[PDB]
């Protein structure tokens, strides 16, 4: 707050540097969201066009943002433990309660990734050796910032269609990372964004 | 009284969202001026 800062310039320019500063007026930090479900969805591709990811954006509750910010929601325990706690606090599906990946900008955070692909996704020995490539890109992703570097509030990423090429071994989780990176840009900047 | 002494403050860059008013200097004296010389702590609140 505002004493706090004058006591430690008060600090830095007595206690240890005597130098005169140029000291601007203070602002505050921002953060962003989303409001709405996606538009029609973007799938990107890396420079050599080998693996794409499908994801949409659309919210999660004010409650699973800020029961995540109080670790109840916490994805440490079991899948399925973590699962009934999902359906008996928010009617959450089934399907979609036993598929969550991350959480975003640390070990806690305001977003949620889902995955919902129930044809597509029985390739699971080709999804899971580049989820954690996706998670790589995620959590970097949304502690970064879009627009003006800020955080990510309040907004559930969702992916719908897993396109990834048979035995890539070195391209694919070092491609994989920005392209995750990118479509993550494309599905918040796409529909509705908010500060 | 009488005065003692006598691309960072980029007027496209600053939020004046409530204009400066003039008693912030003294009541917090750091951070509202530059080269805040002989300068005298208030005691604030009893």
């Amino acid at each position: 707050g505002e004493l706090y800062l004058d006591c430690v310039m008060h600090d830095l320019r007595k206690m240890y540097s005597e130098i005169d500063i140029k000291v601007a007026d203070p602002v505050v930090t921002f953060c962003e969201t989303v409001v709405e479900t996606s538009s029609l969805k973007c799938f990107a591709e890396t420079p050599n066009k080998k693996n794409k990811i499908t994801m949409i954006a659309e919210p999660l509750e004010k409650g699973l943002a800020e029961d995540i910010e109080n670790e109840v929601v916490q994805i440490t325990w079991n899948r399925k433990k973590l699962g009934e706690f999902f359906q008996t606090k928010y009617d959450w599906d089934l399907l979609a309660a036993r598929s969550i990946w991350a959480f975003g900008p640390d070990a806690t955070g305001p977003n949620i990734l889902v995955d919902d692909t129930l044809p597509s996704e029985v390739d699971k020995a080709l999804l899971g050796s580049v989820k954690d490539s996706i998670v790589q890109g995620f959590q970097w992703g949304t502690r970064e910032g879009p627009l003006c570097d800020e955080l990510i509030r309040n907004v559930k990423f969702k992916i719908l269609d897993a396109v990834v090429a048979q035995e890539p071994l070195h391209r694919g989780g070092g491609q994989i990372i920005p392209t995750a990176r990118r479509v993550v840009y494309s599905a918040f900047l796409m529909a509705t964004p908010r500060l | 009284f009488e005065p003692l002494v006598r691309e960072f403050n980029d007027i496209n860059k600053i939020i004046i969202r409530q204009p400066i008013r003039t008693e912030y200097k003294i009541a917090f004296p750091y951070l509202y001026n530059n080269l805040p010389h002989h300068v005298h702590l208030t005691w604030y609140h009893t």
